[PDB]
């Protein structure tokens, strides 16, 4: 599964 | 900008046997940026319905792609792969060599 | 032995020629199982492995959701990074993200990873502790600052230590015939004259899985790594891999040379000889 949290803009 | 030159490999999926169906592959790896043009050629003519893998990349961030088509080899038919990329001053054509 | 799950994301800006291109792919070890392409018709995460096709609608809907959210954040990033590096609007630029987890032969967690590149160079990367960042230049320090204040490392640790490992276990089980296999290489050496006094010796490994392999030439026991041409491991297209290594040697000396092959599916490392 892909991450649902923690993928943030730079 | 970083630029990395594609490494081009043309080869069959299984050991080639004249008259027996097979797959012709052109693998391009180690390249950057991603914009690239790859054609499989039969006697210098572009083969339509070549399929390709989805853009992925290595630990070093360089990209790779597999182009492929089903084919049956013969004694006279010459196969190649033609690649263009910003790092090449003209398209590079790699001939399929069945006796490597 | 060991397994991994890794997701790969590429966004490419294309000023005047549309919104950025976004491609995502998921792998278990060397087996692709999902893709998303922003330019395809479906606008859906799609199966690329037979064994993933079992997953139900909640799955595909969820994974389409999240993948598009990844895409829209990378689209923002392209604009941001232009600002950080004072670059022009006219140039095409590339953002890359990869994250995932490795488990050992007992399917226990070894480590997690989450790394990001801008224009083909490291940008920022989560350290092995899963609590701190390695920022590879001054702009990336700005990102580090914002991600520290936003507690992003803690969110990723939770996914990487838990969810990632749980689903990787699920997939390994569901795809077990494809994924929990070893296909040992089929090996041989070819010999061709290049002239009157030199021959090319090429050591082949074929039909193997997984892709990790070592091919090496020795002359009288000594590694020839400086004079060896080693091609990149390449897909056959059927789930297996191929590789070769070649040296050009003086005619009459073939018997000094041996090829050595190392792969997980070999009961022992192999030595091929010209005698």
């Amino acid at each position: 599964e892909l991450a649902g949290i923690g993928i943030a803009t730079v | 900008m970083i630029q990395r030159t594609p490494k081009i490999q043309v080869y069959s999926r299984h050991p080639a046997e004249n008259g027996k169906s097979n797959f012709l592959n052109c693998y391009v790896s180690g390249f950057h940026p991603s914009d690239i043009e790859v054609d499989l050629l039969k006697n210098g003519e572009r083969i339509e319905k070549v399929e390709h893998s989805d853009l992925s990349f290595s630990k070093d961030w360089s990209f790779y792609l597999l182009y492929y088509t089903e084919f049956t080899p013969t004694e006279k038919d010459e196969y190649a792969c033609r690649v263009n990329h910003v790092t090449l001053s003209q398209p590079k054509i790699v001939k399929w060599d069945r006796d490597m | 032995g060991s397994h991994s799950m890794r997701y790969f994301f590429t966004s490419v800006s294309r000023p005047g020629r549309g919104e950025p291109r976004f491609i995502a792919v998921g792998y278990v070890d060397d087996t692709q199982f999902v893709r998303f392409d922003s330019d395809a018709a479906s606008q859906r995460m799609e199966p690329r492995a037979p064994w993933i096709e079992q997953e139900g609608p909640e799955y595909w809907d969820g994974e389409t959701r999240k993948v598009k959210a990844h895409s829209q954040t990378h689209r923002v990033d392209l604009g941001t990074l232009r600002g950080y590096y004072n670059q022009s609007e006219a140039g095409s630029h590339t953002v890359q993200r990869m994250y995932g987890c490795d488990v050992g032969s007992d399917w226990r967690f070894l480590r997690g990873y989450h790394q990001y590149a801008y224009d083909g160079k490291d940008y920022i990367a989560l350290k092995e502790d899963l609590r701190s960042w390695t920022a590879a230049d001054m702009a990336a320090q700005t990102t580090k600052h914002k991600w520290e204040a936003a507690h992003v490392a803690e969110q990723l640790r939770a996914y990487l230590e838990g969810t990632c490992v749980e689903w990787l276990r699920r997939y390994l089980e569901n795809g077990k015939e494809t994924l929990q296999r070893t296909d040992a290489p089929k090996t041989h050496m070819t010999h061709h004259a290049v002239s009157d006094h030199e021959a090319t010796l090429r050591c082949w490994a074929l039909s193997f899985y997984p892709a990790e392999i070592t091919l090496t030439w020795q002359r009288d026991g000594e590694d020839q790594t400086q004079d060896t041409e080693l091609v990149e491991t390449r897909p056959a297209g059927d789930g297996t891999f191929q590789k070769w290594a070649a040296v050009v040697v003086p005619s009459g000396q073939e018997q000094r040379y041996t090829c050595h092959v190392q792969h997980e599916g070999l009961p022992k490392p192999l030595t091929l000889r010209w005698e």
